[PDB]
């Protein structure tokens, strides 16, 4: 019933993280959980194999797309940039996490600078907050009137996308799946 | 209330994203024109430089606004004095226009200055080219003197007065940026700021390499004894015994580099030097497979080998489907973790040799990726072709060769040849090591006024007959300019790398081949399957630009600072052999 997420045409960037709950338990982690193509698939706070015999009160997938190098961050107890300023997962997190290269769809020739991400942030992510304000970050003490400037910085960032790119800097999407108990 | 350095740090994590963009849109830029040279890729390099160029000196500004003495993180502070350096935009804006015309023009003339001998006027051959080429392989006094002078003649008059303007604005410029001179300021590359008993002052270079210099003469003067002698047996009415050489005849427009004396001064023409280019011919080795080979070399050291990216992207061979590239040896680092190398290569065994020092520089590139943009950089102007080299001293070993099928197994290198090869790595190696440190002494003493226009010439020269042994051919004046002839001089490019550069590729080939546990003689070291000297050798070149290059050394090599042990013990056989060689006759120069 959730295949239509993971196979959308295009992701939200990762400071707009996309929530979708499903309310059918007809799909299964069959299809998912023996797939070749996702990179990542570490699952805390359960067992893979168990899911299946399973169903859970709230189910909740985020999804969004960051630099490879950045996947080692969502994921509890983690703290980088991507986890302070962007997706903090709370330690205590029952649920799984799910990733896979993007290259091919995400950057394009010359450049997909669409996918964007947060820079600063006066004070971190509350586990799952979502902060989509452009505000400008006033880092100095001289407060700054709504431009760049001196000691204030506009806080987001685009993601540069190249089929060239590096691995780590190669960009893949991710897909979290929160589960109430 | 957040301090000073607080607030610069979140300064520069906003520069490296911003920076880190911009250069790899460049880099591609530049990529594209490179791999495909098209009037349109030529456009387009060149505005995306333009965007770098603008973006860093804006950066730079900014930079200043945070003072530099109230940070403490020297790590912090480091990347920070490196940017804020001023670039010719520290002074009067009419100034530095005029200061890039005097360039363009230099180059300019510098680029396309063509030389016609009295003879056949309608020759006029171009420097790039023509004259060069014959320099090489020329063996007519005549010829070579008339190829000399000219271009000596020709650019010097158009050069020297543009020449003086340039050093005052430079002078304006370092005196600007509390520098003494620009001497001074061309000194500062090698400051460290580590403060922690590895510190480092522009003043302690000088010292430093004159000091090295000193040890190094000895070598040298044999060298040049051995030299002159097989020369005079060439140039039998020119060369005198008991005195210097005539420039001209060094086989480059300078003799930056003996390098072309070797079909003169071959000790043993009977024994072939070992050339294993047949030998990869006809084993049908392709260019995929010479750097594929060298691949193997870093990873059996522990280094990691190259990214899919690298084979995917790169460039390796000129393109067969009639894309015009200019095809020179160059590894480059994209800065998104894309690397890459662009030598359009053809099969010989200088190829192999030169893929395994531009797969060195990779190396150090990915080695560092983890630093900071500023700091993403070997420890200074040395360290990276001085990293890119010894790949190559290592790749050359016979003993290396053979193990991967280079020869016959027991190939058995005889004396006769090993001091054969040894004597051509010299021309080239300790060839220039005289005629570098005495050109940036002269310039440094220039900059710093010890040298009066009307003197320079004579001072030039004085100081080529005393320390490089060598003089010219007719006096020259104060109308003539020289030392603007060379390119790196008349295209204000920095030139004590190369010295320094040479005494740090042998301290380290020492350290890793002692800690490979090689015996017997250093030039035969071969570190191939030694991890042991891999973990070391990237123990250091993991930290980039982070640390002073004086900590950087003193990891790898027990010291901290240059020492030409290594270089002399390198030699240390060929140097027996010039000592007896030179056993009857008279080592040193008579200056007239
Ligand atoms: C670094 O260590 C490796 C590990 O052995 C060396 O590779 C091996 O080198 C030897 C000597 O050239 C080769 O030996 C041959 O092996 C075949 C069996 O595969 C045998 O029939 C022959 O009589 C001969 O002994 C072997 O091909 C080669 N093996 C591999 C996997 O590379 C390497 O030569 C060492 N290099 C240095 C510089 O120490
Ligand atoms: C080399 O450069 C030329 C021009 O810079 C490239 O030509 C372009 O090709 C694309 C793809 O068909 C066209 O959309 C452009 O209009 C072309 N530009 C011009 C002005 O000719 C060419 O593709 C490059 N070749 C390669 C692949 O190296
Ligand atoms: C460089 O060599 C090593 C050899 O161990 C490669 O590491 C593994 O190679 C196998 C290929 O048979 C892969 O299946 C493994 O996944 C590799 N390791 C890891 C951690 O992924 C390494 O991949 C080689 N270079 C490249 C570009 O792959
Ligand atoms: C996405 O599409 C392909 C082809 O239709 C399919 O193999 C894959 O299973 C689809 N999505 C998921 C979540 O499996």
């Amino acid at each position: 019933t959730f295949g239509e997420v993971f196979n959308a045409t295009t992701f939200a960037s990762v400071y707009a993280w996309n929530r979708k709950r499903i309310s059918n338990c007809v799909a299964d982690y069959s299809v998912l959980y023996n797939s070749t193509s996702f990179s990542t698939f570490k699952c805390y706070g359960v067992s893979p194999t168990k899911l299946n015999d399973l169903c859970f009160t709230n189910v909740y997938a985020d999804s969004f797309v960051v630099r490879g190098d950045e996947v080692r961050q969502i994921a509890p107890g983690q703290t980088g940039r991507i986890a302070d300023y962007n997706y903090k997962l709370p330690d205590d997190f029952t649920g799984c996490v799910i990733a896979w290269n993007s290259n091919n769809l995400d950057s394009k020739v010359g450049g997909n600078y669409n996918y964007l991400y947060r820079l600063f942030r006066k004070s971190n992510l509350k586990p799952f907050e979502r902060d989509i304000s452009t505000e400008i970050y006033q880092a100095g003490s001289t407060p700054c009137n709504g431009v760049e400037g001196f000691n204030c910085y506009f806080p987001l960032q685009s993601y540069g996308f190249h089929p060239t790119n590096g691995v780590g800097y190669q960009p893949y999407r991710v897909v979290v799946l929160s589960f109430e108990l | 209330p957040s301090t000073i350095e607080e607030l610069a740090k979140t300064f520069l994590d906003k520069f490296n994203q911003e920076a880190e963009d911009l250069d790899h849109q460049r880099s591609l830029a530049a990529w594209n024109y490179n791999t495909n040279i098209t009037k349109e890729n030529t456009e387009k390099m060149n505005e995306a430089e333009a965007k770098w160029s603008a973006f860093y000196e804006e950066q730079s500004k900014l930079a200043k606004d945070y003072p530099l003495q109230e940070i403490q993180n020297f790590t912090l502070k480091r990347q920070l004095q490196a940017l804020q350096q001023s670039g010719s935009s520290a002074l009067s804006a009419n100034k530095r226009e005029q200061l890039n015309t005097i360039l363009n023009t230099m180059s300019t003339i510098y680029s396309t200055g063509k030389v016609c001998n009295p003879k056949k006027p309608q020759e006029c051959l171009l420097l790039e080219p023509g004259l060069d080429e014959i320099m090489a392989n020329s063996t007519d006094y005549s010829e070579r003197l008339w190829v000399w002078e000219g271009w000596r003649s020709e650019v010097g008059k158009q050069l020297r007065p543009l020449y003086e303007e340039y050093v005052v604005l430079k002078n304006e410029m370092a005196r600007a940026n509390n520098y003494e001179d620009y001497g001074d300021y061309w000194r500062g590359d090698y400051e460290a700021e580590g403060a922690d008993g590895y510190g480092y002052n522009r003043n302690q270079l000088i010292e430093d390499v004159e000091r090295t210099f000193a040890e190094i003469k000895p070598l040298y003067e044999h060298l040049h004894a051995y030299v002159r002698a097989k020369l005079m047996n060439t140039y039998p009415s020119y060369i005198s015994p008991t005195g210097c050489l005539p420039a001209h005849l060094l086989g480059d427009m300078w003799g930056r580099f003996w390098t072309n004396l070797y079909s003169l001064t071959v000790p043993f023409p009977e024994k072939p030097n070992i050339d294993v280019t047949d030998a990869m011919i006809n084993q049908n080795w392709n260019a995929v497979r010479i750097f594929k080979e060298a691949e193997k070399f870093f990873v059996s050291v522990g280094l990691p080998n190259m990214t899919q990216g690298f084979w995917e992207n790169s460039m390796l061979t000129e393109p067969t489907d009639g894309r015009k590239v200019v095809c020179h040896p160059t590894a480059w680092d994209l800065q998104k973790g894309d690397f890459r190398i662009k030598m359009c290569t053809k099969v010989t065994m200088d190829n192999f040799l030169t893929a395994h020092h531009e797969m060195g520089h990779i190396q150090y590139d990915m080695a560092y990726a983890m630093q900071p943009y500023l700091l993403r950089n070997g420890a200074n102007e040395g360290f990276h072709e001085a990293v890119g080299e010894i790949m190559s001293l290592s790749a050359s070993t016979p003993k290396h060769l053979k193990s991967i099928g280079l020869l016959p197994s027991d190939f058995r290198e005889d004396n006769e040849t090993e001091i054969n090869f040894l004597l051509k790595q010299a021309l080239t190696i300790v060839g220039t090591l005289p005629f570098t440190y005495m050109l940036e002494k002269w310039r440094w003493m220039v900059f710093k006024g010890e040298i009066p226009k009307d003197q320079w010439m004579k001072k030039w020269w004085e100081m080529k007959r005393e320390i490089v042994g060598v003089m010219e051919p007719v006096p020259h004046d104060e109308t003539y300019c020289d030392p603007a002839a060379l390119y790196h001089v008349s295209n204000d490019f920095s030139f004590i790398r190369y010295y320094t550069r040479t005494i740090y590729q042998f301290q380290f080939q020492e350290a890793l081949c002692q800690a490979a546990k090689h015996e017997g003689p250093l030039h035969k070291c071969d570190i191939s399957n030694s991890t042991e000297a891999g973990q070391k050798l990237l123990n250091m070149l993991r930290l980039g630009k982070s640390k002073p290059w004086t900590l950087a050394l003193e990891n790898v090599v027990g010291a901290r600072n240059m020492d030409v042990r290594p270089l002399l013990n390198y030699f240390e056989p060929l140097f027996g052999w010039l000592k007896d060689q030179n056993r009857n006759s008279f080592v040193g120069w008579n200056t007239d």
